[PDB]
């Protein structure tokens, strides 16, 4: 899981969402202020582990819940 | 049709005969006592290893690892001339067994595989690395495309491991699986290394990726027109 | 409304099944396959366990129907085996009733198991054999540990059966031992009280040792003593056989 | 040159390396009859012949040395002994040739030679170790045993393979190197079977679980007679 969160983290802080820039300042600035959320256990690893447990309907997969966080970020860097 | 034809019953075929006769013609000097290490060892892994869908340990399993003991053992004779007589053949059969069988074992299995190993193999011990120009490619690969690496202990350690696994079994053999749960890195995994081995050797990796249950099998293999042939 | 009934044999059936220790740290071939086996056991016990109490609930309570639970209530009033629990060999088919029978004496066997293990101790346990998931693998887990104690060859081991670990529940067909020394019997199958396995470097008839009475699950091979009058070929042309259940 | 069509030329490049290979065959089993006469042979006459000639001449003219040698001693257990002091001595000689480097397709012929001669090896322990006089016994008609016959007029028939009750004539079909089975027990009952099922003039349908044996040694068994396997992956 911190595998992935670094690869989010690196994806985020270069390849600006636009098809340096602006945008890529603020989602750099953003990264940092994330990093230390993401990075050993934190807030979203121990988030998983509880939410493990939780009953949902489908079937929960860490790489869907992630997914959606990470598509979350980016509209919150939009 | 039954009656046309003349059936035999086929199950149970002398693993050991096939191993000692195979390793004599190789050229081992211990060639009975290896395989009546060998085979009895294979015996003891089918049951005392966890029980799991991709584990095999048949007679198709015995012959890749007993040739790929062969062609390790002539790899390591030329190393030799290089820089012959004697050579540790225990060790050799070890290397193979590792090189094939290490690969497709679940986590909790490792340890046990060593167990059985030291125990029929005493004087075995093993030997793994030397593979410094992959795995800087790799590196260089991973840092590319936004990937982490590791050095065996770090983050990465055990990916990259993996991914050099995948690498041996493609040397050593013809057709792979990659079986592992939704997000365990296979396709990556398999990426970074046609990656990396187009980058040391210079030839062009080409990938074609199927999907053979999202077309009818007619159009995965192809049709005979029932009109025309 | 068969719902009532089905609820009534329901609660009756759990009974027999309450919890199993897990019990984890040894090199000895007989604890590394009753450590596996326990394990499987005890995923099995869970499985089961949890597929009982729902339909509890779904049936003497309150709580929504999925699409398994309509399997499973379909597979228990139909008295078929559903094919969710049968995780070993099972005879032929049996009914839910017999499974569940099996199912809690393989329990208890392995809650005593857990107990001798808790306190190694296992070498000296009487353990049966129709009883355990996998024998073959306590054969092999048996010459392995002899073979580890004495400091010898495994691929150079006899068997010596002298009615050395205690085997028990096995039964023969067709003949009947009086001191290690067969005799032909007109009875259908006679019991063996006490079965030890001892393991020897280097007129004898050998007999197999099936799983069960459908004679399609191999799992070793005895040797015994031949009586003065009668005659191996006699034997074998009567198929006199070993199972592991009865 | 005179630039026939195309199948007609192919249909002679078909005969031709039929007749070639019979002929070579031919005088390789004479040089075989040459060294084996002798007790005692040298490695690197040996080794010289090992490079003259194919692989699947080399594996099939040892077997019709061993045959040959091994009739003439059940004729006549003396003899016996001695026609198994020489598979040991080849043995041995095989053995150092194989420890000692080579290059690759003389070793893929001495590990033919090796995995053969094992086999043969065997048969003629099996045989000293039963009490077998005459040349007639089932104990040695069960086993594939090969006939030369230097005096027949035509040159693809000069060699008939023969089991128990069952006569075989070689394809003489150019095989490459391909792969020698080790010689199991099994793999003898299976040519038994399939070899009595083809003098009745019937198929052969060998079954059993996955991974055992019967695509190899049916392409085995095919390959010793010297005919053209195809499998084929039957499905809907
Ligand atoms: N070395 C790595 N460092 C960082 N992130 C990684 C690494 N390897 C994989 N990932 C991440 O893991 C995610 C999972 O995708 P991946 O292609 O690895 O899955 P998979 O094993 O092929 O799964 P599936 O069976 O669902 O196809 C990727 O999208 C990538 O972001
Ligand atoms: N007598 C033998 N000597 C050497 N190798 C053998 C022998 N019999 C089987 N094998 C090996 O065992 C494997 C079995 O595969 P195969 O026989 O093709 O499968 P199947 O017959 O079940 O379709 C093959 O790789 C083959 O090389
Ligand atoms: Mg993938
Ligand atoms: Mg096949």
């Amino acid at each position: 899981t911190d595998m992935i969160f670094n690869n989010f983290l690196a994806r985020l802080r270069s390849i600006p969402l636009d098809e340096a820039s602006p945008m890529l300042q603020i989602q750099r600035d953003a990264a940092t202020i994330m990093q230390p959320y993401f990075t050993s256990n934190g807030l979203v690893t121990k988030a998983l582990e509880h939410a493990f447990q939780l009953e949902h309907i489908m079937d929960l997969t860490r790489l869907r819940c992630l997914g959606s966080l990470f598509s979350m970020l980016h509209q919150a860097c939009r | 049709l039954k009656k046309l034809f003349r059936s035999l019953a086929m199950t149970k075929p002398d693993r050991q005969l096939i191993a000692q006769v195979m390793l004599y013609s190789q050229g081992f000097r211990t060639a009975e006592v290896l395989a009546n290490k060998i085979v009895p060892f294979f015996k003891l892994c089918d049951e005392q290893l966890s029980s799991q869908s991709h584990y095999d340990f048949g007679l198709r399993a015995l012959k890749s690892v007993l040739v790929s003991a062969g062609n390790v053992k002539r790899e390591r004779i030329q190393k030799i001339k290089r820089e012959a007589e004697n050579l540790p053949e225990q060790e050799i059969l070890i290397q193979s067994v590792c090189e094939t069988m290490v690969p497709k074992l679940v986590a909790e299995d490792i340890p046990l595989l060593f167990s059985l190993l030291s125990d029929v193999f005493p004087g075995v011990q093993y030997h793994r690395g030397e593979m410094t120009a992959l795995r800087e490619e790799l590196k260089k690969v991973c840092q590319e495309m936004y990937l982490t690496y590791g050095d065996g202990e770090e983050v990465g350690g055990m990916w990259v491991e993996k991914v050099l696994q995948l690498y041996q079994i493609t040397q050593i053999n013809h057709g792979l699986m990659m079986v592992g749960p939704s997000g365990s890195g296979k396709s990556m995994a398999w990426r970074v290394l046609l990656k990396a081995l187009e980058r040391l050797e210079g030839v062009e990796g080409v990938a074609h990726i199927i999907d053979p249950k999202a077309i009818s099998k007619d159009h995965l293999y192809g049709t005979l027109d029932p009109n025309t042939r | 409304t068969l719902h009532t009934t089905a609820s009534n044999w329901l609660h009756l059936i759990p009974q027999t099944l309450s919890h199993l220790k897990r019990t984890e740290n040894i090199k000895d071939p007989l604890f590394r396959f009753f450590e596996r086996e326990v394990k499987m056991g005890a995923k099995l016990l869970q499985d089961v366990r949890q597929d009982l109490a729902d339909v509890v609930q779904v049936c003497e309570g309150k709580k929504k129907q999925t699409n398994y639970l309509r399997t499973l209530i379909n597979e228990l009033v139909k008295g078929i085996l559903p094919r969710s629990w049968s995780h070993y060999t099972v005879p032929a088919g049996m009914t839910v009733i017999q499974w569940v029978s099996d199912f809690s004496e393989r329990i208890k066997q392995l809650q005593n198991i857990s107990l001798a293990a808790a306190s190694k101790e296992l070498k000296n346990i009487h353990v049966c054999l129709g009883g355990l998931f996998v024998p073959e693998a306590y054969i092999t887990a048996t010459r392995q540990y002899v073979a580890q104690a004495n400091s010898w060859s495994l691929e150079e081991l006899c068997l010596e059966v002298n009615v050395s670990f205690g085997v028990t529940g096995l039964k023969l067909q067709g003949a009947t031992c009086n001191n290690n020394k067969l005799s032909l019997s007109n009875a259908i199958s006679t019991a063996l009280p006490l079965t030890q396995l001892r393991w020897v470097k280097q007129s004898v008839v050998t007999l197999p040792v099936y799983l069960n009475f459908t004679r399609a699950d191999l799992i070793f091979t005895v040797d015994f003593e031949i009586a003065t009058k009668e005659d191996p070929r006699s034997f074998y042309e009567r198929g006199v056989a070993v199972l592991c259940t009865e | 040159t005179e630039h026939p069509k195309i199948n007609e030329w192919l249909t002679l490049v078909e005969k031709e390396m039929r007749v070639t290979l019979a002929k070579l065959l031919a005088e390789s089993v004479t040089e075989v009859e040459i060294f084996g006469k002798a007790t005692s042979i040298d490695p690197n006459t040996y080794i010289t012949w090992i490079d003259k000639y194919q692989a699947q001449l080399v594996v099939l003219s040892a077997q019709i040395a061993w045959s040959e040698n091994v009739e003439t001693a059940l004729s006549s257990a003396a003899p016996l002994h001695s026609v198994l002091s020489n598979v040991e001595v080849t043995l041995n000689v095989l053995a150092d040739s194989v420890l000692m480097e080579q290059p690759p397709l003389r070793r893929r012929k001495l590990e033919h030679l090796i995995t053969e001669l094992v086999h043969q090896r065997d048969v003629t322990r099996s045989l000293i170790k039963s009490k077998i006089d005459n040349a007639k016994s089932f104990e040695w008609l069960s086993q594939m045993r090969f006939y030369f016959d230097p005096k027949q007029t035509d040159v693809l028939q000069q060699l008939s393979i023969q089991m128990a009750n069952a006569k075989f004539n070689y394809g003489f079909e150019y095989l490459g190197v391909q792969d020698k089975l080790v010689q199991t027990p099994l793999t003898d009952r299976c040519y038994l079977t399939m070899t009595q099922a083809l003098e009745a003039r019937l198929g052969g349908s060998p079954f059993g679980p996955a991974g055992t044996g019967k695509t190899e040694s049916v392409k085995a068994l095919g390959h010793q007679l010297g005919r053209f396997v195809l499998v084929f992956n039957c499905d809907e």
